[PDB]
């Protein structure tokens, strides 16, 4: 039945966890009692991909809720489907992480990762055939990113042969908590590098910007930044919930848009960001404008190894195609040319909850770099005078962790380099 | 907009149609090894024309003839003469392939004056046929410019589109040895810029070697008191008919996947009663250079964006 | 009489396979029950439908057939499909997690532990058979199952039935109807190691039968059933001597007799008209040498290619419906001189012609119409060697820089079964221009 | 051009007609190969395995 095993950390994984299951338990039909109420029969044919069925024939999402703090967690269940997730899926303890990586992933969270195993294992045996897991998370705090990567770290122990895939959000000082985010994320990207075969790059940085210069909003809160997310995840998954010519699975997302298994970042994009739907044009063009980027990196400075587009409505696949080879034909010099046919897409007739046209989009561009870039420029400049690193060490963390953790993704960034120029 | 890649670079005349294609703000280059392009100006050898028009959504043409070859490699273009019956012929001088087919049996038959050629000049078959290629006559009594007593060969240019139309460019051109005739010295026997570059005094009775079309015309009139189009291009335009049609179905683009356009020099003689004939066909041919500009704007304008259209001086056989 | 038996490898030779046996039913009159009522030896017969065709006590004719897929969801719908009581529920066979597009994975991982059980199955029907001939085998290139699965079955095929023919129907994979960028991969790997143990193979490119939909069946966006019901008519014309009455290509070892003079070179081109849109209002019925004409336009091969530019090594030609020989011979002299054929030097430039009366049938309610005649050519042409250029080409640039290799080394197999793969359809493409020119 | 062994029936006809003339691996290696690809795969497991163990003391360490 290929299910998946979904996974929110910390107060950024359990909001943006919890947009998620709101937008897709209405494209499913599922109310915040967990009782369908659909239309049509697509809304149901691949609905355990994410839904175990229960005793009253409800569907409780295959949904494990985390945090070292409660904080978020009951904020979640007093919002609109609250009462949807298994009960015995909140795994919390109540000191928090202090947005402390070390605390996160070597002391508190060491505490209380057995836990939360115990739930994912009871989930995963409920389970006719596993594709893997899907983890929510930002990568500036502490739980999401350091228990985040701990979790990441144990469940590829227990279960090797699975899909690990993240929504990860990065940090930007645009919208910033504390000033040591850089070294919470330049740590997560070492494990993530490691121990995932996807990553969704979902940059705070141009959902601000998209927030601020586009959708018209001065002062955008995290509410519309993950509005943005919630478009984003919804799309980005929507060829794993719906049926298709297309039987997409986290498998053959990874076979296909990995060329090489360092380089698993993927930009995300969406569009459109109303009474009049848009003109399969109007799809094309904005997608793969720099300004429907869900990553605040320009595709326009890189290449993209790889992509994959769905469009979400009832409209012209033959304009589909005509607009999309278009738009590779017009920009050809921000593709690469040796991996054939690297540009894949689909079609979906159902569209997303008040949008007649949609469209989500995947890249693999190895402009992600400018972001690691960014990361790796605001690390440096705190940690070559050894700053804020107290809070590290008082954890047990040496400098050598650190310096590695640099290396790492310096190393990333000369690989996604590499290709650029191939 | 289009698209379009470049894969011979020393080409003298697609340097120039791919210079004209960009300067109209409407044709993108690409590398050479591009899939998505909409046009391709090919390798002179080995182009592979396997793998043309399999892109969707790309209509994908080509400034070359898969086949044109056995117009333009002279072993086969005997063997197209001999073999193929739309060609019986008069006006192909009589000739032999032989191999260092082969027919060194019959080359013989017909040897009792018997001066001949051979290259890829005597009067002894031993005296060639030690070069271990084909074996002509040689035209002993050519026809002379004066004064000078000079000999040359006339250069056409034809250009054959996707649909097949046959182009001869109305520009053409003389190239004599400006040095006066003689018999048996071996300078202007062979009478061009390969004998006459290094050894062979670089162009004296004329310029550059080269009498083009209106000078020529002249010269036909206030000599033999004929024009340029009844003496010769009558039989210039017959030979150019007829071999192309000849290879029409093996090499047409008409209900291919990919399509072709090629450009193609045609080299003649003329001989004293005033008879043309065909020396060789050239698949990749250089231009003459006051004609460059007008001859690399109609291809563009009959054989590239007569395909791929935009926002005379041909003519058609 | 001597059986066939046909084994259905991975979703595209699964829902062709559908295809086919749907026609099949259609042409030899067997309803979707299994019951066949001009059969009148009831529960037994050395006919000439019963290749393909056991029957039971009850009076069922059951496909000769064996479907397998890595995953479930294709063959589930057979299982539940308009012909369910058709086959025997052991004669499906379907596994958990396929291939995710992955030859390694379909051969070696995923494969290894249900090859057993296939074989076994297989062997059931062998031992139903008083002479096997051999296989039928239809598959993809371009999936994980069709080509890692396909080309682990063959291998063990040519050891439990070293004396029996294998025949492929290969679905060569095209972009404009893909599924998986690594569909070159698995393409040369599969063929590298399948070469040996096939005798024919008949390619049908993805590309070739889209196209014809759109230009021939006015259709802009053909679906896998209008690609399918297509393939279904040529694969249908090719197996009728099997099936039917006849005496040109009646059993498996006459296809690489007639049609594959050496072994490595076991790719004949297929030609077919003609294909008629059934909601062509008005339409023009088409003669014996309007069909046989079209038999040499690439628009009409099943992989696009330009024969002229190759050298020919034999020719079959198959028609169904209202065709004399006269009318042949007649059309072929005309086309004789007009067209650039050129056979090899030791081959003997001829054709092997075969009739049946029975005119094609239509999928009732599809989209190809009636016609009073159709054909369709085998020749085995050099010039289909540009498929495997085309095909090498997009292995070597993605090999260039190793892309997605890792997803096979992870699966257990090693770098140099990739250049070995590569070198050895080097060699075929050199095999072929020795044949083919000068 | 010239008709050859022509076969009729009541479903057809068969003939040619000429227009000129002219002028395996055992099951042993098979399982060889087979398990070879099985030990380069645990063995890759085995050293993910392994320098998951060295993280876990690493974590015990910190
Ligand atoms: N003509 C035709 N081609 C098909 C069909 N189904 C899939 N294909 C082609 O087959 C290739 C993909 O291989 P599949 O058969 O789908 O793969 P599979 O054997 O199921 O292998 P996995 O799904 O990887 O386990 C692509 O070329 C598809 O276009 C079909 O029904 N008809
Ligand atoms: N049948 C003939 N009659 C008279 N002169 C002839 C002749 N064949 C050759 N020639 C002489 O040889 C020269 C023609 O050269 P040719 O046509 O063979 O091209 P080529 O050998 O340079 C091949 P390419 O141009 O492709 O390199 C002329 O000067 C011409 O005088
Ligand atoms: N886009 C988005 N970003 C968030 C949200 N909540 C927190 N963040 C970001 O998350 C980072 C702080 O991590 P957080 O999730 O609060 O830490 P944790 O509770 O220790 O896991 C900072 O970079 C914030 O910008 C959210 O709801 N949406
Ligand atoms: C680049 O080459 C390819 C890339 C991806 C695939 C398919 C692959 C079967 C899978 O899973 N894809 C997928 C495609 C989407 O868009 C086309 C999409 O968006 C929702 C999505 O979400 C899971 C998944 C096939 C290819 O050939
Ligand atoms: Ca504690
Ligand atoms: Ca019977
Ligand atoms: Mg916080
Ligand atoms: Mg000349
Ligand atoms: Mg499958």
């Amino acid at each position: 039945m290929r299910e998946i095993v979904h996974i929110q950390a910390g107060q950024c994984g359990n909001q943006i966890g919890a947009k998620f299951w709101e937008v897709i338990s209405d494209e499913h039909g599922i109310d915040p009692t967990g009782s369908y109420h659909g239309d049509s029969d697509l809304q149901l044919e691949r609905i355990n991909v994410y839904y175990n069925e229960a005793t009253g024939n409800k569907y409780v999402p295959r949904a494990i809720l985390v945090d070292l703090e409660p904080g978020t967690m009951d904020s979640v269940r007093s919002g609109p489907f609250g009462q949807i997730f298994r009960p015995d899926n909140f795994v919390f303890g109540q000191s928090g992480a202090g947005n402390n990586w070390a605390k996160g992933h070597y002391t508190e969270g060491a505490e209380l990762v057995d836990s939360v195993l115990d739930v994912v294992r009871k989930e995963s045996e409920s389970c006719d055939c596993l594709q893997g897991f899907q983890l929510t998370h930002s990568l500036g705090g502490g739980t999401g990113s350091g228990m985040g990567t701990l979790l990441i770290s144990k469940i590829r122990e227990e279960y090797p042969d699975r899909i690990m895939n993240t929504f990860s959000v990065m940090p930007s000082p645009k919208v910033s908590d504390t000033v040591v985010e850089p070294y919470n994320a330049t740590l997560s990207v070492h494990q993530l590098v490691e121990n995932t075969d996807e990553t969704y790059c979902i940059d705070n940085e141009a959902l601000y910007d998209i927030c601020f210069r586009t959708l018209k909003l001065t002062t955008p809160t995290y509410g519309d930044l993950n509005h943005l997310v919630s478009a984003t995840m919804s799309g980005v998954t929507t060829c794993l919930r719906f049926p298709g010519q297309l039987n997409a699975d986290l498998r053959k997302l990874a076979v296909n848009m990995v060329p090489f298994p360092r380089l698993h970042f993927f930009m995300p994009g969406f569009a459109p960001l109303q009474y009049r739907a848009l003109t399969v044009p109007e799809l094309t063009q904005q997608m793969f404008d720099s300004k429907n980027m869900m990553a605040a990196c320009d595709p326009r400075h890189g290449r993209y190894l790889t992509v994959a587009a769905i469009f979400r409505g009832r409209m012209s696949m033959k304009e589909v195609d005509e607009q999309m080879l278009n738009v590779q034909n017009k920009n050809s010099s921000y593709f690469v040319e040796w991996i054939p046919n690297n540009v894949k897409t689909a079609v979906c007739d159902i569209p997303p909850r008040g949008l007649k046209m949609s469209a989500t989009f995947i890249g693999n561009s190895t402009a992600i770099q400018e972001l690691f870039k960014r990361i790796s420029e605001q690390f440096t400049a705190m940690f070559r005078r050894k700053a804020f690193l107290h809070w590290y060490t008082g954890e047990g963390m040496d400098e050598m962790e650190f310096t590695e953790a640099e290396s790492n993704m310096n190393d990333l960034v000369s690989e996604y380099q590499q290709y650029q120029d191939a | 907009m289009y698209t379009f890649v470049v894969r011979d670079e020393n080409s003298s005349v697609y340097a120039e149609v791919s210079r004209l294609l960009l300067a109209t703000g409407q044709w993108k280059r690409l590398r050479k090894d591009n899939p998505r392009f909409n046009l391709m100006l090919g390798e002179r050898n080995r182009l592979p024309f396997g793998r043309l028009g399999h892109e969707p959504g790309l209509v994908q043409l080509v400034n070359y003839y898969r086949g044109a070859d056995k117009l333009c490699r002279k072993a086969s273009l005997v063997k197209l003469i001999k073999t193929s019956p739309e060609l019986s012929c008069t006006w192909f001088p009589e000739s032999y392939v032989i191999y260092p087919t082969d027919e060194r049996e019959v080359f013989l038959a017909a040897y009792n004056g018997n001066v001949w050629i051979a290259k890829s000049i005597s009067s002894e078959a031993s005296e060639l046929l030690d070069f271990i290629h084909v074996i002509q006559k040689y035209l002993e009594k050519p026809l002379l410019l004066e004064p000078g007593h000079r000999k040359f060969d006339i250069r056409s240019w034809v250009l054959v589109d996707h649909l097949y139309n046959i182009y001869l460019y109305r520009e053409g051109v003389l190239r004599t040895s400006s040095e006066p005739y003689n018999s048996a010295d071996k300078t202007c026997h062979l009478t061009n810029h390969c004998i006459q570059k290094e050894y062979s005094n670089y162009g004296r009775y004329e310029e550059g070697n080269e009498m083009f079309f209106e000078e020529f015309n002249q010269y036909l009139m206030d000599a033999l008191n004929t024009t340029l189009e009844n003496s010769i291009l009558l039989q210039i335009k017959h030979i150019i008919r007829s071999c192309l049609m000849c290879i029409e179905p093996a090499i047409s683009t008409k209900h291919l996947h990919y399509q072709s356009f090629q450009l193609f020099g045609f080299d003649f003689m003329v001989d004293e009663e005033l008879k043309v004939w065909l020396i060789e066909v050239n698949g990749a041919p250089a231009c003459a250079q006051k004609l460059y500009a007008e001859l690399c704007q109609g291809i563009v304008d009959v054989a590239i964006s007569s395909v791929f259209p935009l926002a005379s001086i041909f003519i058609k056989l | 009489m001597r059986e066939c038996i046909s084994i259905h490898v991975g979703q595209a030779g699964v829902q062709i396979g559908n295809a086919c046996w749907e026609l099949y039913c259609l042409e030899h009159g067997i309803q979707p029950d299994g019951q066949m009522p001009s059969d009148k030896t009831i529960g037994g017969g050395d006919d000439s439908f019963n290749t393909f065709f056991s029957e039971t006590g009850a009076g069922k004719h059951v496909p000769r057939a064996v479907f397998v897929d890595l995953e479930p969801t294709v063959i589930d719908e057979v299982r539940t499909g308009t012909y369910r009581q058709l086959f025997h529920p052991e004669q499906l066979i379907t596994g958990k997690e396929d291939a995710a597009n992955n030859y390694a994975r379909g051969h070696y991982t995923i494969g290894k532990e249900i090859i057993d059980l296939v074989l076994d199955r297989i062997r059931k029907l062998a031992d139903q058979c008083t002479g096997l001939q051999g296989f039928l085998v239809f598959h993809s290139f371009g999936g994980g199952t069709g080509s890692g699965f396909t080309s682990l079955l063959m291998e063990r095929l040519s050891v439990d039935y070293g004396k029996k023919s294998k025949l492929e129907f290969s679905i060569y994979p095209a972009p404009q109807v893909s599924t998986a960028v690594v569909e070159p991969y698995n393409s040369i790997l599969t063929t590298h190691t399948t070469l040996e143990h096939s005798d024919c193979a008949f390619m049908v490119d993805n590309e070739a039968i889209y196209d014809i939909c759109r230009r021939n069946l006015d259709i802009e966006r053909p679906t896998y059933t209008n690609l399918n019901r297509l393939i279904s008519q040529i694969v249908s014309s090719i197996t009728a001597s099997l099936r039917f009455d006849g005496a040109l290509n009646v059993d498996l070892t006459e296809f690489q007799t007639n049609l594959v003079p050496y072994p490595r070179i076991h790719f004949p081109l297929a030609t077919y008209a003609p294909v008629i849109s059934a909601e062509k209002a008005y339409h023009e019925q088409l003669s014996v040498a309007e069909i046989t004409n079209a038999c040499f336009e690439p628009a009409n091969q099943m992989v696009k290619c330009d024969p002229r530019h190759g050298k020919y090594m034999a020719c079959c030609l198959l028609y169904r419906g209202d065709v004399v020989p006269k009318d042949v011979n007649a059309a072929i002299a005309t086309i004789k001189t007009k067209r650039s054929i050129q056979f090899v030097d030791w081959c003997p430039t001829g054709f092997k012609v075969g009739i049946n009366y029975q005119p094609p049938t239509v999928v009732p309610g599809g989209d190809l119409a009636k016609v009073q005649r159709a054909v369709c050519m085998l020749s085995n042409t050099t010039a289909i060697a540009e498929a495997w250029a085309r095909l090498d080409h997009k292995f070597d640039l993605m090999y260039a820089k190793r892309a997605f290799v890792h997803w096979y080394v992870g699966e257990g197999m090693e770098e140099g079964e990739f250049s070995e793969a590569r070198e050895d359809m080097a060699a075929l493409e050199k095999d072929y221009e020795e044949v083919g020119v000068d | 051009m010239e008709v050859i062994e022509l076969n009729k029936c009541t479903s057809g006809q068969s003939f040619e007609v000429i227009l000129k003339p002219p002028s395996d691996p055992s099951l042993e290696e098979i399982q060889k190969k087979l398990e070879a690809a099985e030990e380069r795969r645990k063995y890759q497991e085995a050293e993910l395995l392994k320098h998951l163990a060295e993280k876990r003391e690493h974590e015990r360490e910190v």
